[PDB]
């Protein structure tokens, strides 16, 4: 029933959200590839296969000053998110500074971080 | 509009609290005293002399019933002061807990304090969550029973948990055995609990045993004291890091089993080829006895030695392991969607 799980994975393309106080909230599109060091995220690249069909890849992104809760949200959510998907996410963990060329690839500026981040719910 | 309950039942303390908090509020022994109608935890030691005491948990296994039933009593009223029917509620089992356990849990829950939600956790599971990964293998050493747990992309496997055959409360019993070298008689309820306090305060992994062993001969160095309450001071020596040294050679207790850089091994290799590095690479501590100091550098060589060369070997000792089950339900029950996970009183009655 969550909105954003009704949301995913509809469309090639990317997907962002941001845990904000123990929920999924999109990540406006113009800041994608810019990551708060405070926060923790959950990214879903949709690629259109030949057959047609939907591929996924589930990345869980941790920066060096998220919050507990954030980050284990951020993890519960992906398992969430793939169970949403019927199992066919590949997961991904992804830490601020040693992210996958995969993970890097899916923005063409790269990966910039920014100071601070939205509050802890804890 | 409401708050879940988190309750994390363990062998030797029962961790509880709400939701959205760091950590447990309430942290208490899990004993149940009768007169020799029924005390829990803190005060169930203070009248020990007027009471039996039992351990309704074993080995994370709940055992009796009716003792339990005083527990989560306890919890709710004497502890949480919250009405268990008017909260969901999150309660923790442990690795391989039987099915037929835990639906006596729930149909305690649902038919005795009338919850009107829960949801069961395993313990290994929400630890792995709470230090932010979605696959790994706990190393969860509590105060009655060990497991190693592997997990993958957010699920335990059930055919690779294993047991390492020994815990927090054996390492107490083995300190008050070798003090009697000293010339230490500890041998009481009460005493145990003073010996269990020098073990958590004194204790430490050594990173190499017999290197431990020799340098420790050579001086006085190794020696430290600690103040009991009668304020006499107890002097321990090699006893501190021959203590633990139990966890990787259970032969110290007489026990035939595996040491846990062993069971850890084992229980990755149950899992197929392609996803042992994954584990290899999060081998994450949690519980009590996975606080000593010295344990991830002690754990990573070991698991090193017996590891194939080409995996790559990370063991993440979180500072906060000690309540790291509880903090992981505290987040699960948190989140937008943990109102979906949960069974309601209507359906279990419906069922
Ligand atoms: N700093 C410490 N160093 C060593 N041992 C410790 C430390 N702190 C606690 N312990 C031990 O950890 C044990 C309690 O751990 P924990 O609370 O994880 O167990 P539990 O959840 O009640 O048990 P179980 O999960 O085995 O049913 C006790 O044996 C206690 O003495
Ligand atoms: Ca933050
Ligand atoms: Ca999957
Ligand atoms: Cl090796
Ligand atoms: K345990
Ligand atoms: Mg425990």
């Amino acid at each position: 029933e969550h909105p954003e799980f009704l949301k995913a994975g509809k469309e090639p393309g990317l997907q962002i959200w941001r845990v904000e106080k123990f929920d999924l909230v999109p990540v406006p599109p113009n800041l994608y590839g810019d990551f708060f060091t405070g926060d923790a995220y959950v990214i879903l690249k949709t690629v259109q296969l030949r057959q047609g069909q939907l591929q996924y890849d589930l990345h869980y992104w941790l920066g060096n000053e998220c919050s507990q809760d954030e980050s284990g949200a951020a993890a519960i959510f992906t398992v969430q998110l793939d169970d949403y998907l019927n199992g066919r996410a590949v997961q991904h963990r992804e830490v601020q500074g040693f992210e996958s060329s995969t993970f890097s690839g899916y923005f063409k500026s790269g990966l910039k971080y920014k100071k601070g981040g939205v509050a802890s719910g804890f | 509009d409401v708050q879940a309950l988190v309750v994390d039942n363990g062998s030797g303390n029962v961790k509880a609290g709400v939701a959205g908090d760091d950590a447990p509020r309430s942290v208490f022994p899990s004993i149940v005293g009768r007169p020799k109608d029924a005390f829990v935890g803190d005060e169930a030691q203070t009248k020990r002399g007027i009471l039996t005491l039992k351990y309704p948990i074993e080995h994370g296994i709940v055992t009796n019933w009716d003792d339990m039933e005083k527990i989560w009593h306890h919890t709710f009223y004497n502890e949480l002061r919250a009405a268990p029917e008017e909260h969901p509620v999150l309660l923790t089992e442990a690795p391989l807990n039987p099915k037929g356990n835990r639906e006596r849990m729930t149909q305690i829950m649902f038919e005795s304090f009338n919850v009107p939600a829960m949801y069961v956790a395993i313990q290994a599971v929400l630890s792995l969550y709470s230090s932010g990964r979605t696959t790994g293998i706990v190393l969860d050493s509590g105060d009655g029973v060990s497991h190693t747990v592997p997990i993958y992309e957010g699920y335990a496997l059930p055919h690779a948990i294993m047991r390492l055959d020994l815990a927090g409360r054996d390492l107490t019993e083995y300190l008050m055995k070798i003090l009697h070298e000293r010339g230490y008689g500890f041998s009481t309820s009460a005493e145990k609990e003073i010996v269990r306090d020098i073990k958590e305060k004194l204790c430490y992994i050594a990173l190499n045993f017999d290197e431990e062993m020799k340098t420790s001969e050579q001086s006085s160095d190794i020696e430290k004291s600690y103040e009991l309450p009668d304020g006499n001071i107890i002097t321990v020596g090699n006893e501190r890091f021959r203590c633990p040294e139990a966890l990787f050679q259970p032969s110290f207790l007489g026990k035939e089993a595996a040491g846990i850089h062993t069971t850890t091994f084992n229980s990755i290799k149950k899992c197929d080829v392609d996803i042992r590095k994954d584990l290899y690479g999060n081998i994450v501590l949690s519980g009590g006895t996975t606080m000593y100091e010295g344990i991830g550098e002690r754990l990573t060589r070991d698991i090193t030695t017996l590891a194939p060369s080409t995996m790559k070997i990370k063991v993440v000792a979180p500072p906060e392991r000690k309540y790291s089950v509880w903090i992981g339900g505290s987040i699960l029950s948190s989140l937008s969607t943990f109102q979906q996970m949960w069974i309601t009183k209507e359906e279990y009655d419906e069922s």
